[PDB]
């Protein structure tokens, strides 16, 4: 897998107790390193990781901007969404929105993408040309005509290609010590007799950074230690796959 | 970095 | 909803304090305060994001502050007004770094003292004989005279209703004495219409001069009357055969 | 409009190992809407001390969380997270297995 | 200056396509608007552009030009009602928007049959008091302020007699002293 730096933006609505929710988190890679909490008094971008702890106050106060900025478009979305699918003011309804850029091999830009969702189901999608954009519903088309008219996709398409490239950069460099450090995963295998007659065997992959992994022989979703790195385990030899190591260890 | 300008729907 | 603006125009004393307000638009949650001189673009002052007041003009008058305490409307204050504090204050108001929209203004004249404030005298002059034989056009003039200041909005007001076609006001007023820098200003406008409807003598042509000036709160120590913002409209019927 | 059931993990961040301090984790997952309910459990006492990750999604638009705290296991004392969320009923309660 | 735009009068014959040229510093700026601003008003956003090509939106096309760093308004079948201070304003890399000093339009009213003419006009309420109207000359006849000071004369001005498709040109005169002969007072 290749190096990229995403953002996953929430928004909730809450009727009757005031503006909607708002919230915003960073990541390089599997490493998370800021956030945005718009229910903090004077809501400001905040450091989430050890390598943002040094940035100036000119960083912060710019993303501090952007991050409102966005809550407030985010929260007129909600209200024009309302009226497209004809919804009381009474139920809470979602815009998440998440967009990222990704390096090659060439540290060059490779790819950007970015994606709407109303209510958990996808609403609207840049497209691969970061030129056009693609409805799923009727509701989501109105969304394209404005987005299109709008020039939306020219804003977009500078920020992947060039600020999201800029940027992705400086944290790889500010942080390196940590984001291009690899940790392979220490495995083990645990004997688990359920009686005589049957028992359960179960591989472990423990302490591994990033959080893709193959473990091939009940499958559990990778989970993270809380420390930075992650945590898998298979169970019915057992085969081990992640970028970290040479090859895999069976 | 944040994108400034969020798109509008 | 656009961007609401009040006063929309005001005169005050050299020395004296103003306080303008703007609300914006109700979705738009970036406000910007901008000063505007003859033959110049906007010139920034000042803008918020929500209740956050996130920059200033680097050259900003210690004498110029803005607040938007509850996140909504925007008061400017300038303390201790002088005479080059004219100009136009505009407010705009943009959702993120969208388009900025602009407010209608508040246009500050700063006088030396309100004693130099008169309302306009109206006069409406009936059409030449010679230009109907001529032309079968009639030509009506109005002249607003010994008005300070500079701010007037003149309207033709033909059976009632108020009339845009025929209509062309002279462009801005010009000074009773070029001498003067106090000087009192004059104001001509023009309404022509077909000789047959200004010989129709059931019509009724007004020309009226919105004038700009003294607030209920200024207060007037003098024998002549208050010269307050108010109306001077003159008239004239058709004349038959 | 799409409803989903957190997936439940009840795990340690290091083996377990009595009487030495570790984190236990509650990893919360694949659920929408994001209003959730997440508390620890020390042999069904509410723990008060509790820290949670932010709230992010997957690709599938479905949120996820991390609740966490200090603890020192023994041989005794059992753990457990407990979770509401608008789809279940009444709280789902799954209980820590130092194997699992 | 972040944004220039010659600010000199432009001068356009009605019918004419005015064109309108502002050139910008910053080679990454984001978005780039023409407002409209008549005297003694504030200005109206008219056009907004991002994409490099062209907008059209009635008789107005926005181009937008980032590798010259240009972005030009045209009025098509310009109309005297276009006569106005049109202003640039860029949005930098940062979002950071700068107004040009604008651009004076005059669209010069078209007058199809020049008839030069001078009158005096008598007020509705006092025989005493007159003014003289010098009309109907064409879109080049430049009026000139006297040399009597107590003799006031006006620049010229368009009306537009829309049910009859007619337009004048008009300037006013008038004095208090009434000595003042109507014929000569305009040169």
């Amino acid at each position: 897998g290749s190096h990229s730096l995403k953002y996953f933006h929430t928004s909730v609505s809450r009727p009757g107790r005031g503006e909607p929710r708002f919230i915003s988190v960073g990541y390089v890679d599997d490493t998370q390193f800021v956030r945005f909490d718009n229910d903090a008094a004077s809501p400001r971008m905040v450091p989430r990781a050890p390598w943002m702890e040094q940035e100036g106050s000119e960083y912060w106060d710019r993303e501090t901007r952007s991050a409102r900025d966005t809550a407030q478009i985010f929260r007129v979305n909600l209200r024009t969404l309302r009226g497209y699918y004809n919804q009381s003011e009474a139920g809470s309804h979602t815009l998440q929105w998440m967009h990222g850029c990704e390096l090659g091999p060439d540290g060059r830009f490779l790819r950007g993408y970015e994606q709407f969702a109303y209510d958990g189901k996808d609403y609207l999608t840049l497209n691969e040309d970061l030129r056009s954009w693609t409805a799923v519903d009727t509701a989501a088309q109105i969304s394209e005509q404005k987005s299109n008219d709008a020039s939306e996709a020219e804003h977009q398409r500078a920020y992947l290609e060039d600020t999201c490239v800029e940027w992705l950069h400086k944290y790889l460099e500010k942080g390196k010590e940590t984001l291009l450090h690899l940790e392979p995963p220490k495995t083990h295998v645990t004997h688990h007799p359920i009686s005589d007659h049957e028992a359960t065997l179960r591989c472990w992959a423990l302490g591994f950074y990033p959080a893709e992994i193959t473990l091939t022989w009940e499958l559990v979703e990778t989970r993270p230690a809380g420390d930075g790195t992650f945590q898998k385990w298979a169970a019915v030899t057992c085969h081990v796959q992640h970028e970290g190591l040479p090859e895999p260890v069976t | 970095r944040l994108p400034a300008k969020a798109p509008l729907l | 909803t656009g961007v609401s603006q009040n006063p929309r125009h005001k005169i005050t004393k050299r020395g004296q304090n103003v306080t303008f307000r703007c609300d914006p638009i109700s979705d738009h949650n970036r406000l910007y305060w901008y000063r505007q001189t003859l033959g110049q673009g906007p010139e920034f002052l000042t803008y918020f994001q929500s209740e956050a007041q996130l920059e200033k003009s680097r050259l900003l008058s210690d004498r110029f502050s803005a607040e938007r305490p509850k996140g909504s409307f925007s008061t400017l204050e300038i303390q201790r007004t002088e005479q080059g504090d004219s100009a136009m204050y505009l407010c705009a108001s943009s959702l993120g770094p969208n388009e900025q929209l602009f407010g209608p203004g508040t246009r500050l004249t700063v006088v030396e003292d309100l004693n130099k404030v008169f309302p306009p005298e109206v006069a409406v002059f009936e059409p030449s004989e010679a230009e109907i034989s001529h032309t079968q056009k009639a030509t009506l003039v109005c002249l607003a005279t010994g008005f300070y200041p500079d701010h007037v909005e003149l309207s033709w007001w033909v059976n009632g209703k108020e009339v845009h076609s025929g209509v062309c006001t002279d462009p801005q007023p010009l000074k009773e004495q070029p001498a003067l820098n106090d000087s009192r200003y004059a104001l001509s406008s023009r309404l022509r219409v077909s000789a047959t409807f200004w010989q129709d003598p059931r019509n009724h042509f007004r020309c009226q001069v919105q004038f700009y000036g003294l607030s209920e709160n200024d207060e007037w120590t003098q024998d002549r009357a208050k010269p307050v913002t108010q109306i001077v409209s003159a008239e004239a019927w058709g004349r038959a055969d | 409009m799409i409803q989903r059931t957190p997936k439940i993990q009840v795990y340690s961040r290091h083996p377990a190992e009595n009487g030495k301090s570790n984190f236990l984790n509650c990893y919360v997952s694949g659920f929408h809407p994001s209003d959730i309910e997440v508390d620890l459990l020390k042999n069904g006492e509410r723990i008060e001390k509790v820290e949670h990750s932010d709230l992010s999604f997957s690709k599938d638009w479905s949120f996820y969380l991390l609740y966490y705290t200090e603890f020192t296991p023994t041989e005794k004392d059992e753990y457990a997270c407990r979770v509401n969320h608008v789809t279940l009923s009444q709280p789902k309660i799954v209980k820590w297995d130092r194997d699992m | 200056k972040e944004v220039e735009q010659n600010s000199g009068p432009l001068s356009v014959p009605e019918g004419a396509i005015a064109s309108l040229n502002c050139t910008y510093s910053d080679r990454r700026s984001r978005s780039f608007f023409w407002y409209r601003q008549y005297s003694g008003k504030s200005p109206e956003l008219i056009m907004s552009i991002y994409s490099n090509g062209d907008k059209e939106d009635g008789r107005f096309t926005a181009q937008l030009n980032k590798a010259s760093q240009y972005v030009s308004l045209l009025i098509r079948d310009s109309q005297p009602s276009d006569s106005a201070t049109y202003l640039c304003a860029v949005m930098d890399r940062e979002y950071e928007i700068s107004f040009g000093s604008g651009t004076r339009l005059l669209v010069r009213p078209d007058i199809q049959n020049p008839d030069p003419a001078v009158y005096q006009l008598r007020d509705s309420k006092s025989s005493d008091k007159s003014v003289c109207l010098f009309t109907d000359f064409d879109s080049q006849t430049n009026v000139s302020q006297s040399k009597d000071s107590d003799v006031y004369i006006t620049d010229k001005c368009v009306l537009d007699m829309r049910s009859m498709d007619f337009k004048s040109n008009s300037a006013v005169a008038w004095s208090n002293k009434s000595d003042f002969a109507c014929a000569n007072a305009f040169n």
